[PDB]
């Protein structure tokens, strides 16, 4: 296929050009809602913790795909391993509220607590990058609420019915080899 | 009707002592155009024809279990062989004729079988080689065995320089017996033709 | 009496990718509307097909160039999503999160020379089966290939076909594999006219039947 | 919807399971589907 | 309120042969197609009926032969899937994994002599009830039996009938049973003509009503 | 029945030839899908383990029947007794992935974990023998993925909806006795 | 199908329980059913 490159109009040529035949493709695994719908670790924790998806690891499957979008929307599920009772408050609540039982409070039940939470931000969508100030960091209002317990040992988050807008760069490991990045792929023993 | 003529391309073989044709595992071929070749495969009929190979000399001293094998494809100096060196991927089945010419005064029995994914068999496993597509050759009855098999394997196209899916196997079931009027030994030959030859991925020239 | 049940051993533990949902605790939340918010993408491959990203050639340049007008191999790279040359592309960025793929990968060539510079190029797909890639257009002519010259249209797109023994190929490359498993792409300059300092920008996008399957989380964390 | 595989309805109402959207569109799908294919100009096959 | 249940004692443990399925964790996987892959078998007994495998006679030969032209008992073996003579057969290989069987077992006899050698044979099924198997064709004639001579057709097939007190018999044989429980098969040579070095190859397959039941895992592991 | 033995045409004679009567047979227990559908032990384990059905015992019910086929296909169920959390990755994944939570990870719940896994090989079927090289042993790609935990104590596998192709030799114990292989069959006490 | 005996449907969708087959046949059953039976030649019963 020959075209005007400068106009940046998408051009998808096929093997039919030289006598091949384009096959059937199944892309469910690259569906956005599907791929983001799995639990990932948060890692930097304190007994009082504001749920911010930007605390996912930047190279993790979910963390990287999330950062490869500018804006997003989703509901959330969380799994928390904690000592004491766990309290959650919505986006916008005074930190002080975390101490009261009138807010969703989950009484300890081993081994951990799993909860479904709705999106509570005051914005129609949230962003992974924000070019400005609200008073670089993100505005304080970009969060899914906060949780508190005597001790928070582990926190997993799962994006539900995710929507992503405006793609941004997504990088693989850089290659020093000069031909291919090689690594140990799983193979049977003996 | 013990008389049979087989044609593969511009080559024919006629035998007057045959017990028919054994088809192994299937009577037709799986689909030759799948996703792995993206419609770039082509058929090469000029390769579908008989080539020859001596397997061994069946003598009275070889006992039950004596086994001779031929992994396929084997070195080929004609059109088929050229395809193996010029294309990255190939697939084909086999039309196999094995002859063991002595005379009717010889006795004994050979098992002729086509085996997928050859592994050296232990002595006890040889008692079950009839699980594979086969025919027997007994001088009192026939001088020719004829087996036809399709292409198979974990991959729809193969790289024959790295994997040989089929192996022709000839095993002594009962030793060759001789008389004053019989032949003293029988030379066993194979007349093989590759079938439904398809290639994909033309390679560059070496010069 | 009441219903008798068998609490079953081996079931019930949390699995990070399970297909069930948690119990809710805070109901009746209505969201601000986001009707027709622009720029949505629902499948990563829609983006990968529509937006080609640049390849990386010696010195971190997204292009190749040659000073001599003789025929030369301008670049050779492994047909691998883990290839050095593809390491900064969006396609490879996505591919790292899946174990397997199949299908067409498209290369784009955009000539950026001045009006007075001309060239004729060749791209060839060399399947696995040879020791080293062909160093001349003549040896490579026997492979699947396309040749084109520069003119009014600055861009040429070529499909790298999926030709393999298995129906899928691995996206990553193993330490044990010395020569690349899916073959090579070789870019040649047949000849040029006054194109000594002019470049050919190369980018890559996903083809129509390109597919990725089996999500994985491989990066060091 | 996405990575959920129960044949059976959820025990809880949707108003509780998820937040609810209000009103007052796949750009990349359209962009990709709009791509040029084939050849530009005359063909001698 | 919610549903009250009785978590029941004695239920819920994992049983290696249970009829339930595990909870899934990785969905939407589509497999490469394997339509019409050749050589499929869906029941072990289809294979056992169609592919006779060789018996094993003194010295590990799949055949019997005799140098004298007088009448002789060429071989005698227990009607048991655990018999020495059946030990290298596919039928016995399968049978070891089931506790019981019933039905017909087929024997095949293929003469491999030269055209100038002839023979006449007899096969007899001797049920349990006698101390020792008959040593002559004359005594064995009173049993169920078949006689045949060699000619143009080299193969003769004979059905060993299932005749027993119970409806099923055990595939294995106990240390306590001295004389075989299902009887014997005796192969005789009535006489021959110039067949001194010529052999009779014997193989076995499953009959039409042959059946195996009750899967077991008996081998030392 | 008299026939031409050399042609190897199947011949199934019956008791009717001498006046008997062929009976009714019930062969569900020798049905392939059914017989392979039960858990068997794997035995050689390490904290990082690639699932390869060829690690079943060669004389075991499932291991022996599997080796009596050249090619096969099936989905899988596994039961794993492990310390720590258990992670599984599909066929083709870099061994390094076993350390991340974004991959199916099962949190410890006594006494063990049972999971249903799909076939993930890139081949249309797998083989128990392979006459060639991929670079005797089997190609590295013949596997059902890999699992990892702090310690893997026990592993059971179960073939689901199994398909077998091209029969190969299957052997019973060799007999030294000269008549029958005899062993202790279960019998009531006293 | 094979060694499964619940009268009740599975709680999970088939797309999750098992892998799914795509398209582009029992050889031994046919081979066995094709076997010769009875006698070859004349019978004097």
């Amino acid at each position: 296929t020959t075209t005007t490159g400068e106009s940046a109009d998408p051009v998808t040529t096929t093997v039919e050009n030289y006598g091949g035949e384009t096959q059937v493709q199944r892309r469910q695994h690259t569906d956005v809602t599907f791929i983001m719908d799995r639990f990932v670790k948060i890692q930097n924790l304190n007994p009082t913790h504001v749920i911010d998806l930007m605390q996912t690891h930047q190279h993790g499957l979910v963390g990287a795909l999330l950062r490869a979008a500018t804006y997003y929307f989703s509901d959330l599920e969380i799994v928390v391993r904690h000592d004491g009772n766990l309290t959650w408050v919505p986006n916008g609540a005074p930190e002080a509220a975390l101490s009261n039982t009138g807010n969703p409070t989950a009484y300890l039940k081993a081994p951990f607590t799993r909860l479904a939470l709705p999106y509570t931000a005051p914005h129609r969508v949230l962003a992974t990058v924000y070019n400005g100030t609200s008073k670089a960091q993100l505005p304080a209002s970009f969060n899914f609420g906060a949780i508190q317990a005597t001790t928070i040992h582990e926190l997993l988050v799962r994006m539900k019915r995710a929507e992503l807008y405006c793609p941004r760069p997504l990088l693989a490991v850089e290659v020093s080899s000069q031909d291919r990045h090689k690594q140990k792929i799983i193979a049977p023993a003996k | 009707d013990r008389i049979l003529t087989t044609r593969n391309g511009h080559t024919t073989s006629t035998t007057q002592s045959s017990v028919g044709v054994t088809y192994g595992y299937s009577t037709q071929e799986d689909h030759v155009s799948g996703p792995n070749t993206s419609g770039l495969e082509t058929r090469v009929v000029q390769a579908e024809r008989f080539f020859k190979k001596h397997l061994f000399d069946w003598t009275p001293d070889k006992a039950f279990g004596h086994l001779e094998k031929l992994e396929l494809p084997t070195d080929h100096k004609g059109v088929y062989g050229f395809l193996v060196d010029s294309f990255a991927y190939m697939r084909n089945g086999w039309d196999v004729e094995v002859s063991a010419v002595g005379n009717q005064f010889n006795g004994g029995c050979l098992l002729v079988a086509m085996v997928p994914e050859w592994k050296e068999f232990t002595p006890r496993e040889k008692y079950q080689l009839t699980l594979f597509p086969h025919q027997f050759i007994s001088p009192r009855t026939n001088m020719t065995a004829h087996i036809v098999v399709p292409y198979l394997g974990v991959n729809r196209y193969d790289q024959y320089k790295k994997h040989k899916p089929w192996t022709l196997v000839v095993m002594v079931v009962s030793p060759l017996t001789t008389n004053t009027v019989s032949a003293g030994q029988i030379k066993v030959y194979a007349n093989i033709a590759p079938t439904h030859v398809h290639v994909a991925g033309e390679l560059p020239s070496k010069e | 009496g009441i219903v008798p049940v068998a609490c079953s051993d081996g079931y019930g533990g949390l699995v990070t990718t399970d297909p069930k949902t948690a119990d809710p605790v805070y109901g009746m939340v209505y969201n601000p509307p986001r009707t027709n918010y622009p720029g949505r993408f629902t499948n990563l491959l829609d983006v990968a097909e529509a937006c080609p990203t640049f390849l990386c050639f010696d010195e971190g340049k997204p292009y190749v160039v040659t000073r001599t007008d003789e025929q030369r191999l301008l670049a050779k790279f492994d047909v691998s999503l883990a290839a050095k040359h593809m390491s900064n592309t969006y396609l490879s960025g996505i591919a790292q999160y899946y174990a397997q793929y199949s299908g067409t990968i498209n290369l784009h060539f955009m000539f950026t020379g001045s009006t007075d510079s001309k060239a004729r190029y060749m791209v060839a797909y060399v399947p696995p089966g040879v020791e080293t890639p062909p160093d001349t257009p003549e040896k490579a002519a026997h492979c699947i290939h396309a040749e084109w010259d520069t003119g009014l249209n600055s861009k040429f797109t070529f499909s790298i076909p999926y030709v393999s023994a298995a129906d899928y190929a691995y996206t990553a490359s193993d330490v044990a594999e010395t020569t690349n498993v899916q073959g090579w792409v070789c870019i040649y300059q047949i000849t040029h006219g006054k194109a000594e300092q002019d470049t050919l920008v190369v980018s890559v996008s996903a083809g129509k039947d390109f597919e990725l399957r089996l999500p994985i989380d491989p990066r060091s964390q | 919807s996405g990575n959920t595989g129960s044949i059976i309805n959820n025990y809880y109402m949707q108003q509780y399971q998820n937040s609810m959207d209000t009103q007052l569109n796949d750009w990349f799908s359209k962009l990709a589907s709009s791509a040029f294919s084939g050849l530009f100009g005359a063909l001698l096959a």
